[PDB]
């Protein structure tokens, strides 16, 4: 349960997509999110154990 | 990815603040001419308390 619920509930941290080494020619830089935590029970009870 | 996510293009804030404790957001103002400091003050005061 504790591997489970630790291992299934962190955040990510992805970067950015323009990072600045910047091969040349580069015009726009993003920023990209994941959001990959839990914030309510009903959620909470549908972690897989197995 | 694509069978298990749905990158797609968003709007987001490029930086976050907390003044005290709150999220805060800094707007600057610059009284007119002939109108005392504190008019000023207490007529943001009650548009704040609007």
């Amino acid at each position: 349960v504790g591997s489970a619920l630790s291992a299934q509930n962190i955040q990510i941290s992805a970067g950015s997509i323009g990072s600045l080494p910047a091969v040349r020619g580069q015009t726009v830089t993003a920023t990209v999110t994941a959001q990959g935590q839990l914030g309510t029970a009903e959620e909470f009870g549908n972690v897989i154990l197995r | 990815l694509s069978s298990i996510a749905t990158v797609s293009w968003q709007m987001g804030t490029e930086q976050s603040v907390r003044f005290n404790g709150y999220p805060a957001m800094e707007l600057s103002g610059s009284p007119a001419t002939g109108v005392s400091t504190g008019q000023a003050m207490e007529a943001v005061q009650k548009m704040v308390d609007e």
